[PDB]
């Protein structure tokens, strides 16, 4: 999470780095011309990826980031009368665009939970962005 | 009228409310409507409706008598008493009253 | 289904930290488990384990039987009354109730 | 033991309410059983039930499981922790611990 374009490439770039550096037991001293062996018979393994992602490669960010959530609907159960105001709250106005303008009534912006400290709010706010497909 | 005489200390900003909620209550049947007429089992090409049923063509009388159960007064008693208090804080026409010019 | 409806009281928060020491109490015995095993006195090419033993593949029961008894509500009943009072602050579909349009 | 393990902060006085509530709630049954019995229409001497038929004889299941549905725990946990930092007040065996004669 974090990492951009160039870092990815740094990132790649590295674990082919360490992937030659545990070979130095063939590229030697004594050989400083390199054989074609190592050339093209070395091929790169995850714990060399989770080196380089793990021992370097600080991430490049820290504003916020856009995206639709992967949390499901049933990942928490319960509350159908909360799930039934959520989705008259924000399903309907977008995907029914028409029935609001029929008889006129105009949408409302936006909602206040309220509750005891860590029950599942944000993993609920997220479960309607995710299911309206929306960011 | 017999929501107007009915609705007795209510604001002018709570009355407006429930003519959004009566909205909003016959908006979730008529979307829920179209749900069962797409949802049909066997939705075979016989008997099909090609008019527009329109089951909820506009808002009949009982979303109002719906609607109404969840009305609330938001300004109380002891707070139109301080404006009247406060109206009383000007003197409000007070004192000798009438008097006459002679004649 | 018999953690679901023994925890009564807890708030979400609460319940997701016992899968959580449960897993450290397992990892625990996950470490130690491998330390006598290469701890073995006279450690000898008899008789030796080349399958790996796995003492612990996955957590058990005994693990959230162990971890359960650390439990504890964060949200005491003193407070859950106040966001019950709030609920009640709002009116709450309070005052004249069900009445019916004149026919 | 499963109403017992299932009260689990119940005091002693709160527990002892409710095999009283559910004996007023299988009394009440009892009383209206027997409104029906006597007004049978057309109570006529054919097919008459000469035994006494019993309908409740003693306390079934469901007036546990209807009276268990109005239990309040009256001990909240904020004033539970006054009685134990009361016994942290008394200095509870603390300070040097263990020591030895000599020998």
């Amino acid at each position: 999470h974090g990492h951009v374009g160039a870092d990815l490439a740094a990132l790649c770039s590295e674990a082919a780095l360490q992937a030659i550096r545990k070979k130095m037991d063939l590229i030697d001293l004594e050989d400083e011309t390199i054989d074609a062996e190592v050339m093209n018979s070395l091929a790169v393994t995850m714990d060399d990826f989770r080196w380089a992602l793990s021992q370097s490669n600080p991430s490049a960010l820290r504003e916020t980031v856009v995206e639709v959530p992967q949390v499901t609907w049933e990942d928490i159960g319960g509350l159908e009368d909360v799930k039934r105001e959520l989705q008259e709250l924000v399903q309907y106005p977008v995907e029914h665009p028409d029935k609001f303008l029929k008889f006129g009534m105009t949408p409302s912006k936006g909602v206040l939970f309220y509750g005891p400290p860590g029950c599942g709010k944000t993993l609920l706010a997220k479960a309607i962005a995710n299911e309206c497909q929306a960011n | 009228e017999f929501l107007a005489k009915m609705t007795n200390g209510f604001s002018g900003a709570d009355l407006t409310e429930i003519c959004q909620r009566a909205c909003k209550l016959a908006i979730r049947e008529s979307i829920e409507s179209e749900i069962r007429r797409e949802r049909e089992r066997q939705t075979n090409p016989s008997a099909m409706e090609v008019e527009e049923d329109d089951p909820v063509p506009e808002i009949r009388r009982d979303h109002f008598e719906e609607a109404m159960r969840f009305a609330r007064r938001s300004v109380s008693d002891n707070d139109i008493r301080k404006y009247e208090m406060f109206a009383q804080t000007l003197q409000q026409s007070r004192g000798f009253g009438d008097f006459r010019f002679p004649s």
